[PDB]
């Protein structure tokens, strides 16, 4: 129910070269999944109940 | 130290007023002993014959270098491919008059070519100046097929892809179609205002009428057009508002021969003090064998630096070429050429004189016009896209939705089947939901013509292997 | 994983129309396609349910050519239309819908 | 009808004569029959040549032109396209100075060489790249005619396979005699597999400061273009071993053999204009004189050569006179400094190799390594995994090591032959992590007699026989 | 490890054991009269980088 489902990102400089770089990374990372662990050993919101 | 220097030239009168250059530019500068005792010969127009008097009256004459000058009738063409032909044997070197040809460009087909007059790259580089100096980001390019417009789309290519800019689309002409229509109106459907040429004389006339009839000199166009496509019936058959080129002191055989005369009279000298040189046979027949200095004859005379030159400093590229050559852009006025930019090298001399446009502009048109014309595809997706076959008046059904708001829904395009090998037609369809909606935002907002269409294979494409798989191509 | 091509590829379909329509006549035992689609076609027919809680997630996009000019213009435009609630809206008008 | 050809002093005159005579009657009898003019010279000079030209156009109204050379000057070739311009009669190349190709076609001359354009070279070591599984580039290149192009041929193709080559960028140098900058150059050099793009001057200053500063080592490995090596028998003591180059020397094709396909080219191209059109083509008033306009009524001989076969072998032309079926042939030189064949390249087109692999060592310096271990392994357990390449041009899609096995071809032979295999697997995945952590060669094998084994007869067998033999 | 160089006035093997160093920062134990070489050595090679 978030009213804005934005996120983070990067912040660049316009015209700054790293944005052929940059989001071919993040999207390599997405794909082969390296963000799992990270989000288990980084957030880990305890309150969860079932 | 008595050396030889042969010259091929159209008439008697030209090997008359240069031998007597050469005997004068003899005693000029250092003068330090004898120099040369040049030899002088005709541009005869049987070739075997013109062969056969350059073989024995030049490698039989202990020469080092042919001065080749411009055939005498410009509408022939005279190629000198076989002097540097012959030349080429001995790696001697060759000084080129007014060869603007990039045939001779490219030193695999000539080993040996030096030329004083600078190669279409030069014109190529001239106009990505111009396009840097005016900001030009949407541009197309037409080149015929021929080795000299090869070598210019890839002169240009090059110098362009530094600035991660690439032509949006290039097109292919050939010498003596005269159906130009079909490329010509591609080349209209594009965002690109601006048009260059770069063919012979008859193919620059014949794909520059019509563009009369296709309106293509009105208000909003920028013409680029080469040195070469200017002269000839084009001046009569191109109305005001060309930008065309010229060449200063580039004409001017006397002044390039004795720039050329003075560079080797020093040359010589540079080149002499080696171990040894490598003398050329005492005729025709009985020596089949390799000059082993060709190489350093070569790099002496690039390397070498002349400040006596009508056009100033004299340094030569990799190729050998001119380099930072003079440039002159004529501006076609009223039927008439006013020198307006004048380029020494790397600098903008504006003139006082204004440039006019195509169409009467008295500002330069930016030439970006996207028309706002952006054609959509749309895949059939069942929770965003409901796709229902239209009605016999051309409209859908229109419907509301459960808060009774009026449903958007635009007309949609596409194949009538999706199953394969089947008679496709392109009959109207209605598609609607989701991406729509915003899509008419998007229109409302920022002014865009939103035509959508489908896809006949229904699959948003990835790369695929098939026939010749070495071409990677999406679907 | 490489395992999965030797049945995958074997009994790829033409549609997703043509997919589901498999689904529903007990053709197809599982199918993969993105969550949202799934769960609209589960609401809309309780025949169906979707099984799994997320793996490989990602986003939505627009696509456009590397020199078209209106890469900022579309951004900022879509940015406003999703802080403005517009997103929502059109989310309630066209997924949320009765629930099994 | 008339076809002449030109030969050197190589060999003997009457022996050339009864084998040119003979080779047109072998087999497919025209109706209109050639004849031979052979003559033996070793004079090579452009007036000489133009009078022999004359010469055979007086002799009956020669049709064609073949020309021999013992020589390596490419000036006879660019005369050779002159003449052929000017004289738009069809003249071939052999081996000799007219083997290389440099030169541009032009649109008014008919010639066709047995040469190959350092594009179908390109894709030639890229076969061999894709069969020795180097998917990393180092392209270092340097200012010389055309090069520039043929850099742009081989990055459009390199982004356009699905191999997934090495996006190294292109360290061209600038000028010979730097000995300052060409250090800053190949610093920049962090690859395994350079590929060069030389001249054969300048090969040997690049190659000295290789050896300087130790390129030369075992990991490291070298593409020579065919223009350097060029001179087979002239290998400078400089001149490390392991130089990969693909040329067409003959090795396997001789002068004999070479003549026999152009006149079978040339007889059949004839045919073929007979069958099209019913007209003797004829010469000018002189031999390429311009005393009236140079027209030519008659269609030209280009669109002739493309449906050529000649005993089975389609040997014709593209557009541009480029071999469409071209030997390329490769060559590796020797630790004892001699060439040798170890592949071909005219089967449809594709690349075939010997698989054998490690043929490098410290050839410029004295430094033995242990770089390159053999490994072995059974496919007993759900452990490892082979299975046949795919025939798409890719090697084993992705996620693969290279391997050996020995495909037994009978009941009673033991010949087997190297062929590539798939490895993936839990084993496959440790040995790749590994990799980061030892930065180490692999040879991957597999074990020839049957399962692991025991000590039979005091003698281990298996992966532990191999290990300890 | 560490890469002791064996002599000086060489000009050829210096460039073979410069080669084996893949490091960003370096450690000099050199003489004055020595270090003119070594730093145009590394001058020439490009060792002087940011
Ligand atoms: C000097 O040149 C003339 C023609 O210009 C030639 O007839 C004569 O043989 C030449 N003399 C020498 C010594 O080269
Ligand atoms: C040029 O070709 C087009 C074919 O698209 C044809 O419609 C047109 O009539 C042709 N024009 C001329 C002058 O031949
Ligand atoms: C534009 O070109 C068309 C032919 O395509 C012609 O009929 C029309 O008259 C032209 N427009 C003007 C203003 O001349
Ligand atoms: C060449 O230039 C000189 C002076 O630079 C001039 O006197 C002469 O008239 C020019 N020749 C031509 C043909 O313009
Ligand atoms: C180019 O510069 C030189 C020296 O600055 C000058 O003598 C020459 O006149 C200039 N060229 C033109 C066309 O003004
Ligand atoms: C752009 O949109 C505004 C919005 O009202 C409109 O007034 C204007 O005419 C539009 N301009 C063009 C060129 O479509
Ligand atoms: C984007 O919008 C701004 C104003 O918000 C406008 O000036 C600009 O021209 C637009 N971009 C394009 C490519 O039209």
């Amino acid at each position: 129910y978030i009213f804005a489902t934005t996120g983070y990102g990067i912040a660049l400089q316009k015209g700054s070269p790293w944005k052929r770089q940059i989001d071919l990374a993040l999207l390599q990372f997405v794909g082969d999944g390296e963000m799992e662990e990270l989000e288990t050993c980084w957030l880990t919101g305890i309150c969860h109940n079932e | 130290k008595i050396v030889n220097i042969g010259a091929v030239l159209s008439t008697r009168k030209h090997e008359q007023m240069f031998r007597e250059a050469v005997n004068q530019a003899n005693k000029r500068h250092g003068s330090w002993k004898i120099q040369l005792n040049a030899t002088s010969v005709t541009h005869k127009p049987n070739a075997i014959q013109m062969a056969l008097s350059v073989c024995e009256d030049l490698i039989s004459s202990q020469v080092y270098a042919i001065l080749v000058s411009h055939p005498p009738t410009p509408n022939d063409h005279f190629t000198p491919t076989p002097v540097s032909y012959t030349a080429g044997f001995y790696r001697i070197p060759v000084l080129g008059l007014t060869t603007r040809m990039s045939i001779y460009s490219d030193k695999s087909i000539h080993l040996s070519f030096l030329r004083t007059v600078p190669p279409y790259s030069h014109q190529s580089s001239v106009w990505f100046e111009m396009m840097r100096v005016y900001s030009w980001n949407h541009i197309i390019l037409l080149v015929s097929d021929d080795h000299e417009g090869r070598a210019a789309q890839k002169r240009l290519e090059t110098l362009l892809e530094e600035r991660e800019s690439k032509a949006e689309k290039v097109l292919q002409f050939d010498p003596g179609t005269k159906n130009v229509t079909a490329l010509l109106m591609e080349a209209k459907e594009l965002e690109a205002r601006v048009i260059i040429l770069s063919a012979s004389e008859d193919d620059a006339a014949t794909v520059y009428r019509a563009a009369a009839m296709l309106n293509m000199t009105g208000s909003g166009y920028v013409w680029l057009v080469g040195e070469r496509e200017i002269s000839g019936n084009a001046l009569r058959y191109a109305p005001d508002g060309i930008l065309g080129l010229q060449l200063i002191n580039g004409k001017n055989e006397s002044a390039h021969i004795s720039d050329a005369v003075g560079v080797v009279a020093q040359a010589v000298h540079e080149l002499l003090e080696k171990e040894n040189i490598t003398d050329p046979p005492r005729g025709c027949v009985g020596n089949t064998n390799i000059w082993k200095t060709g190489p350093l004859f070569k790099r002496v005379l690039m390397s070498s630096k002349y400040a006596d030159g009508v056009t100033g400093r004299v340094e030569f590229n990799e190729d050998g070429d001119r380099k930072f050559a003079n440039y002159s852009i004529m501006n076609l006025q009223n039927r008439k050429l006013v020198q307006v930019g004048i380029y020494n090298g790397t600098h903008v001399i504006p003139n006082d004189r204004k440039i006019i446009w195509p169409g009467g502009e008295t500002e330069k048109p930016r030439g970006y016009q996207m028309s706002t014309r952006l054609k959509i595809v749309t895949i059939h997706q069942e929770p965003f896209v409901y796709v229902k076959p239209t009605l016999s008046d051309g409209t859908c059904k229109e419907e509301f939705t459960v808060n009774g708001d009026p449903v958007k829904k635009v007309i949609c395009t596409g194949p009538n089947d999706t199953s394969p090998g089947s008679p496709r037609h392109t009959v109207p369809q209605c598609c609607y939901g989701f991406c729509i909606d915003l899509l008419i935002k998007l229109a409302r907002t920022m002014n865009f013509t939103y035509e959508v269409h489908l896809v006949a294979d229904g699959k948003f494409g990835t790369q695929e292997r098939v026939n010749n798989s070495n071409k990677k191509e999406w679907n | 994983l490489s395992t999965m091509y030797r049945h995958m590829e074997k009994h790829n379909y033409e549609s997703a129309a043509e997919a589901i329509q498999a689904v529903r006549d007990n053709k197809l035992h599982a199918f993969i396609w993105d969550s949202a689609v799934l769960e609209f076609e589960a609401s809309q027919k309780c025949d169906l349910v979707t099984t799994g809680e997320l793996f490989f997630r990602s986003g939505f996009g627009i696509g456009m050519r590397k020199d078209s000019p209106w890469k900022q213009n579309v951004s900022l435009s879509i940015l406003k239309s999703h802080e403005n609630g517009f997103m929502e809206d059109l989310d309630k008008t066209w997924v949320r819908y009765q629930e099994c | 009808l008339n076809i002449a050809v030109m030969l050197g002093h190589s060999h003997d005159v009457t022996e050339r004569e009864l084998r040119t005579l003979w080779g047109p009657e072998q087999a497919a009898g025209l109706p209109l029959d050639v004849n031979v003019v052979a003559l033996l010279m070793n004079r090579t000079d452009p007036k000489s040549l133009i009078t022999h030209v004359c010469d055979l156009m007086s002799g009956a109204r020669i049709h064609g032109l073949v020309f021999g050379d013992d020589t390596d000057q490419e000036a006879v070739a660019q005369m050779l396209d002159f003449i052929s311009s000017h004289t738009f009669v069809p003249i071939l190349g052999i081996h000799g100075g007219a083997s290389m190709i440099m030169a541009d076609k032009d649109p008014t001359s008919t010639f066709f060489q047995f040469g190959a354009s350092i594009q179908q070279q390109a894709t030639v070591m890229l076969k061999i790249m894709q069969d020795y599984d180097w998917h990393v580039f180092s392209l270092v290149t340097t200012i010389f005619p055309g090069y520039r192009e043929f850099i742009s041929f081989v990055k459009t193709t390199v982004d356009n396979s699905f191999v997934g080559w090495d996006m190294q960028n292109v360290i061209t140098l600038d000028t010979s005699f730097e000995d300052a900058k060409t250090q800053v150059q190949l610093k920049k050099i962090h690859s395994s597999v350079i590929l060069l793009y030389c001249s054969k001057d300048e090969a040997v200053l690049i190659l000295s400061e290789a050896r300087s500063l130790g390129l030369t080592g075992y990991d490291f490995f070298w593409i020579v273009p065919s223009l350097v090596s060029g001179n087979t028998e002239l290998i400078p003591k400089e001149f490390p071993s392991g130089l990969i180059s693909v040329s067409y020397d003959d090795w396997d094709y001789s002068l004999e053999a070479r003549v026999r396909d152009g006149i079978g080219i040339l007889t059949t191209a004839a045919s073929s204009m007979l069958e099209k059109f019913s007209y003797i083509p004829e010469a000018k008033a002189s031999c390429y004189g311009q005393m009236e306009r140079p027209e030519v009524p008659m269609h030209t001989l280009h669109p002739f050569m493309v449906n050529v076969t000649w005993d089975g072998k389609d040997l014709s032309f593209t557009e541009e006179g480029y071999q469409v079926h071209p030997r390329l042939v490769v060559i590796v030189l020797n630790k004892d400094r001699e060439w040798e064949k170890v592949g071909k390249w005219e089967n449809h087109t594709l690349s075939l190799r010997h698989a054998v692999w490690p043929r490098y060592k410290s050839f410029s310096d004295c430094e033995p390594d242990d770089n390159h271990l053999s490994i072995v392994t059974l496919e007993e357990a759900p452990f490892v995994i082979v299975e046949d390449i795919d025939p798409l041009t890719e090697t084993c899609v992705r996620n693969t090591v290279p391997c050996r096995k020995f495909v037994k071809i009978n009941n009673s032979t033991n010949e087997g032959m190297n062929v590539k295999k798939c490895c993936k697997g839990f084993c496959i995945d440790i040995l790749k992590k590994l990799s980061r952590t030892v930065k180490f060669t692999y040879d991957l094998y597999l074990v020839t007699n049957g399962k692991h084994g025991k000590k039979v007869n005091n003698v281990w067998n298996g992966m532990i026989g191999e290990v300890v033999y």
